[PDB]
RNA sequence: CGACUCUUAGCGGUGGAUCACUCGGCUCGUGCGUCGAUGAAGAACGCAGCUAGCUGCGAGAAUUAAUGUGAAUUGCAGGACACAUUGAUCAUCGACACUUCGAACGCACUUGCGGCCCCGGGUUCCUCCCGGGGCUACGCCUGUCUGAGCGUCGCU
RNA sequence: UGGAGCCGCCGCAGGUGCAGAUCUUGGUGGUAGUAGCAAAUAUUCAAACGAGAACUUUGAAGGCCGAAGUGGAGAAGGGUU
RNA sequence: ACCCACCCGACCCGUCUUGAAACACGGACCAAGGAGUCUAACACGUGCGCGAGUCGGGGGCUCGCACGAAAGCCGCCGUGG
RNA sequence: UAAGGCUAAAUACCGGCACGAGACCGAUAGUCAACAAGUACCGUAAGGGAAAGUUGAAAAGAACUUUGAAGAGAGAGUUCA
RNA sequence: CGCGACCUCAGAUCAGACGUGGCGACCCGCUGAAUUUAAGCAUAUUAGUCAGCGGAGGAGAAGAAACUAACCAGGAUUCCCUCAGUAACGGCGAGUGAACAGGGAAGAGCCCAGCGCCGAAUCCCCGCCCCGCGGCGGGGCGCGGGACAUGUGGCGUACGGAA
């Protein structure tokens, strides 16, 4: 909005940190079932806890 | 710098002075959209920033 | 007009993040939740939504105090002692 | 359901009658052999032994 | 049979117990027999295998009478790597092939103090049981 | 290189602080070095220094709190920290002496009419 | 709808009864638990009868039962008074005492005095300390039995 | 008495339940009195109450309360039963002399409902299909 | 023969049935039967050398101490350590620690405004200013201090 | 073909045999390379990059929005665009 | 039993209906799923045991239950039905 | 013998901690959930709520040569496959 | 126009304590439907059942007769078997529906007020010493405070009790 509270800004920050894709060294771990992050949120489609 | 989010400019100023034996003109904080309070810290004109920068490691 | 054009003017919000339960259900005008009833001293739970009841029972969260109490009890609520040292 | 009638209760004489019937045919080599038991070389069929 | 009414004899329970076993418990699981030679000497059937014992592989492809030194113990993978027990990958690089500890025999132990005290404890219990049986 | 709990126990209070400070300094430089690449060899230390820092701080708090409960062991009113936390309810049980207070009437009863060990058929 | 002959019968399954069905899969586990707990209680009350205390003989009420006789709840005060056992003590030697029992007929009274008399004969009161004062029996009748009495103590047989 | 809290009349339902005016609470006023004294002084543990008068509009009562954690109560053995945590909120559970009376329990033919612990418990006993193993 | 269409079979696709597995459920039983103002449950936000999620933890943050264990952890790095030494790694967990909301407590929910005591810079108690620390919810009981009343008396 | 368990007989037990329920869940056709990719006048030439250009970029031309704008800035909302 | 030919026969199933190939509804195709269960009470029939009796519950005595939460036994054997 | 009070035990236990078992289910079943599930996702909100198990004994997961901008191939190799 | 008793009331960031929310399978107190059945429906039934509110404990509640009975009498409470689908209720329709006895599981009984006697013989908090201190207790010593005669403590409570 460009007029944020601090509460909201911090919320957004964490959401922004969560988006990154898996580190590829994770795929090489021993008992690995994970191939892709599957919790990736694109701003244009799917619109936050808000 | 990156600074702890709870800090006042007063605290930062006092920290910067304490750690690096330095002295500050002014501190000028903001908050990164990421979460880490950044701090621009103007040193007083008796001091050169590149000289301290070399002391602390960065360049 | 009742539909698509009127979805146009959903410019402003009813609820926000409640600060007890965390849900986006704190109604700003009422200044209550409607999930935990925030200002209300006691938590809101109802016996009709057994599914809702289960979604934030105890187990659910960290149980950061309660999980070490269970351990403490097990071995006997001993306090202020150590094992025999080396 | 759990309260399906699982257990089944039998008259006591009848239970005894069965147990007498089984004993009586633990004699009878035919009935023992037919029940599969290789009892070919055993010396006597109601096989009783010392009590050491 | 097992009569103790607090043990389990339940496939799912035993396997879960096994695969989700914690390091120190895996140490015990990953044990391996002594050579008849040592079996005579120490009065011990078998020992928890360790980083640099000398060892024969008894079964498999690498089954052989050579005595390779242990290389590492991958307790996560329930396996030990052994000196010349290895295979050339596509691009020439050698790769230490895993052998399960139980399909191996310890010819030479790596004796530290603690390993010494372990062997003293196992031998003593064995001889107590022989005295009780006699 | 290794900072153990072992040795720190005996050390003087001012000496423990200097050590913490000197680790806090060493942590700073590694954090600086993590930004500027540094080297894997440096970026190990950062974990080590952190835990040694904790090892120091821990020893200090254990020493401060041991001394503190020496100081109150005897006094009736003592800080809530130093009072024994068991479980809310368990800190409202009857006192251990208070729940075996017999009424004089009940005591007299136990004196006059004690349950006797007896058997039958002889 | 009823079809040609049968009891015009009323079952009571109109409430939500399946919400209150009470299964009995316990019962074996229960039966054991009682039994352990029973054997423990014996062992605690070491030479004392496992039974409990001695209890009076008593006739049932009503024309129906009338002829039969059970164990009652406890011996009346008159019965203790006549036997000559102090009521407060009688509890301490394993004699049940109720005090709410009247005593109408003298045939039921003298029988119940006789009971207590007989009890007091065949009772082995141990002394408080191993050093032996009055009342407490001889070490002969003590060594020869610190034995429990299995079953109800001096059982009533109609 | 107790008028039925429903808007206007509008106890929508079968005209058995249409009543709103002439109907009467289960507990007594004296119990309500205790319950309120109990509510207010949470630490305090309601022992018992008595009557001190009545206007048309009000009744008056006098609820005896006790600190369970005052040493003089704690150390006196004859009272120290109230300091036990089963006796928290007697009045709320229907356990003072007053609130006992509504429960409808006494020995003898004039009761039977409440021939287990309480009214609810007897119903419970009487409406259990005991379903035995062998039947 | 030609193309196309139909039928059958071979082989290949599409698709994921079947079968075989099962660190999950469902049911019955046993023992115990323990949360919280000494701050619960729950929520939030944090914390990894490279880590997003799940988990684990709390600015001592994938954990500190202690005790038991006795060489690993391991996706890769890097390292430590002398694994003839309180000693890697797990387990236990009694010592220590435990950010912010939350019954939730200085008053407010902006994360805004405060009061009162002490400490360091600031002064040289000059109050300011900055930083740190400790108090500052409501209700209620036992006492304590200060009181109020043409409430009931006494002496003056 | 497949690659790890499975069956006959005598008894017992059952969540035991499908074509349909505008049945449920999943999959696949014909329809079909069909309908369709038509609101608001407009594109053209050369070059560059490049494996590759109707669509990118640069230059040149021709056009439109025509300051109640297809321009220049905010509010709310989004939340890194 | 695969394909083709020819002669004769031959309307599409399910269903409700007096009457369905119907211009009556459901049904593009395939896979898997999918509906007379269990408890209680009664009655009659049948099988077994005992028989003017019969009965087993409930309880108890025998075990840490590996198989047992079985099996066995009870002046409780009959309070009682 | 009411209008005052306390009291263990046999009794209950689809929540909790910790175990044991099964003539149960075997991935459209069994819990919504065998998996980063009360997750993703939807809804202003109360609330709603999925799908999704399996290379192999071992990663030995295809070095190298060659065609192509590449995805894709052709040979070669690993594997008992 | 004072000073002093008490009574009733305030205020303290006064000293020291407690209560607040959670969980909710089981438990205690209230509150309380309507689908439904009756082949319609209104009483009845569904049901003192779901939802609603309150408060607990490891269990809760109950409990030591203002009881049963009508016998040659039993003798607190809870639980099971039975009583019994019985007595009874009921548009006497649908439907509903206990208790005593009897046999078991268990078994345990007690205390006040009052009435009276006893120099309040009682209690709480201070402060000093010795022990003990991670369930704040013992013993001693203080003209150290207060509660209390508008009644604390010992004896005693119907099974009788006192002298
Ligand atoms: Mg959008
Ligand atoms: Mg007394
Ligand atoms: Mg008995
Ligand atoms: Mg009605
Ligand atoms: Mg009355
Ligand atoms: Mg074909
Ligand atoms: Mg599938
Ligand atoms: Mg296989
Ligand atoms: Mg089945
Ligand atoms: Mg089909
Ligand atoms: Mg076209
Ligand atoms: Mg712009
Ligand atoms: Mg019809
Ligand atoms: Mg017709
Ligand atoms: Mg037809
Ligand atoms: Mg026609
Ligand atoms: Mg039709
Ligand atoms: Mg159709
Ligand atoms: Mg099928
Ligand atoms: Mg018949
Ligand atoms: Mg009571
Ligand atoms: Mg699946
Ligand atoms: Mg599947
Ligand atoms: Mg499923
Ligand atoms: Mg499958
Ligand atoms: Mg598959
Ligand atoms: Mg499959
Ligand atoms: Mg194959
Ligand atoms: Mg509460
Ligand atoms: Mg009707
Ligand atoms: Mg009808
Ligand atoms: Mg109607
Ligand atoms: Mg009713
Ligand atoms: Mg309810
Ligand atoms: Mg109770
Ligand atoms: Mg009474
Ligand atoms: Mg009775
Ligand atoms: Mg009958
Ligand atoms: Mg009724
Ligand atoms: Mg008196
Ligand atoms: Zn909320």
């Amino acid at each position: 909005s460009s007029h944020k509270t601090f509460r909201i800004k911090r919320f957004l920050a964490k959401k922004q940190k969560q988006n990154r894709p898996i580190p590829q060294w994770i795929r090489m771990k021993t008992g690995n079932k994970i191939r892709y992050n599957s919790k990736r949120r694109h701003w244009r489609r799917t619109k936050l806890g808000l | 710098f990156i600074v702890d989010v709870k800090a006042n400019k007063h605290q930062i100023k006092q920290a910067v002075k304490k750690l690096y034996d330095i002295d500050v003109a002014k501190v000028n904080t903001l908050i990164r959209p990421d979460g880490e309070k950044k701090a621009y810290v103007r040193l007083a004109p008796d001091y050169d920033a590149l000289d301290v920068a070399n002391k602390i490691g960065i360049i | 007009t009742k539909g698509t054009s009127s979805f146009g003017k959903r410019r402003n919000k009813t609820h926000t993040l409640c600060r007890r339960c965390g849900s986006k259900a704190y109604h700003l005008q009422k200044s209550t939740c409607g999930k935990c009833g925030y200002p209300a001293k006691r938590k809101r739970k109802y016996n009709w939504s057994a599914k809702a009841k289960r979604r934030n029972t105890t187990g659910t969260g960290r149980m950061r105090h309660l999980k070490i109490v269970y351990r403490r009890f097990r071995h006997g609520f001993r306090e202020g002692t150590t094992p025999k040292p080396k | 359901k759990t309260w399906r009638r699982w257990h089944r209760r039998v008259n006591t004489t009848q239970k005894r009658y069965a147990i007498c019937s089984a004993l009586a045919a633990s004699a009878l080599p035919a009935l023992v052999m037919s029940k599969g038991h290789r009892i070919e070389e055993v010396p006597e069929l109601p096989l009783v032994v010392e009590d050491k | 049979m097992k009569f103790n009414p607090f043990v389990t004899s339940d496939r799912s329970k035993n396997r879960k117990r096994h695969f989700n076993a914690p390091s120190h418990i895996r140490r015990k699981i990953m044990s391996s027999p002594l050579s008849k030679e040592l079996r005579q000497k120490y009065n011990v059937r078998s020992m928890p295998i360790r980083k640099d014992d000398e060892v024969q592989v008894v079964r498999g492809h690498y089954k052989g009478q050579q005595i390779g030194k242990v290389v590492q113990v991958y307790r996560k993978k329930y396996v030990i790597y052994i000196e010349r027990v290895q295979r050339e990958k596509a691009n020439g690089t050698t790769v230490h092939v895993g052998i399960h500890p139980s399909k191996v025999v310890i010819t030479r132990l790596k004796l530290d103090k603690d390993r010494k005290k372990i062997l003293e404890r196992k031998a003593k219990s064995r001889q107590v049981g022989k005295e009780k049986g006699k | 290189a290794k900072i153990k709990a072992r040795d720190l126990r005996g050390k003087k209070k001012e000496e423990l602080l200097k050590q913490l400070d000197d680790l806090k300094v060493e942590l700073s430089q590694l954090r600086v070095a993590k930004v500027t690449g540094g080297a894997a060899s440096k970026l190990s230390k950062i974990r080590v220094v952190r835990k040694s820092i904790a090892r120091v701080l821990t020893v200090i708090n254990q020493t401060q709190k041991e001394n503190l409960r020496k100081f109150y062991k005897g006094k009736k009113y003592k800080p809530l920290d130093l009072r024994p936390k068991k479980t809310r309810a368990m800190r409202r049980r009857l006192n251990k002496h208070e729940e075996s207070l017999k009424t004089k009437k009940q005591q007299r009863k136990e004196r006059l009419y004690p349950l006797r060990k007896y058997a039958v058929k002889a | 709808a009823p079809s040609r002959n049968g009891m015009i019968l009323k079952p009571h399954f109109h409430k939500d009864w399946q919400r209150r069905v009470a299964t009995w899969f316990n019962q074996p586990a229960r039966k054991i638990r009682r039994r352990k707990a029973r054997q423990a209680r014996a062992r605690r009350i070491a030479p004392r009868p496992a039974s409990g205390p001695l209890r009076p003989i008593v006739r049932c009420p009503t024309v129906r039962y009338h002829t039969k006789v059970r164990a009652g709840r406890g011996f009346s005060l008159e019965e203790l008074r006549v036997a000559g056992i102090h009521k407060k003590v009688a509890r301490t030697i394993g004699i049940s005492v109720d005090p709410r029992r009247r005593n109408k007929s003298t045939e039921s009274l003298q029988a119940n005095v006789q009971r207590l008399k007989e009890y007091r004969s065949k009772l082995v009161l141990f002394p408080r300390k191993p050093s032996a004062p009055k009342k407490g029996d001889s070490s002969a009748e003590e060594l020869k039995l610190a034995t429990q009495l299995t079953g109800p103590v001096m059982p009533i047989r109609n | 008495g107790r008028k039925r809290p429903v808007p206007k009349g509008a106890t929508y339902g079968k005209p058995v339940h249409h009543g709103v005016n002439q109907l009467k609470f289960a507990r007594s006023l004296q119990s309500v009195a205790e319950e309120r004294a109990g509510r207010h002084c949470g630490a305090l543990r309601v022992l018992n109450s008595y009557w001190v008068g009545e206007d048309s509009t009000y009744k008056f009562f006098e609820v005896i309360l006790i600190d369970p954690f005052h040493k003089a109560i704690r150390r006196n053995p004859d009272t120290q039963w109230i300091t036990k945590p089963v006796h928290k909120h007697r009045e709320m559970r229907g356990l003072t002399s007053a609130g006992r009376k509504s429960r409808g329990l006494g020995k003898g033919h004039k009761f039977h409902h409440t021939i287990g612990g309480s009214r609810r418990a007897a119903w419970r006993r009487r409406n259990t299909l005991q379903l035995h193993r062998y039947r």
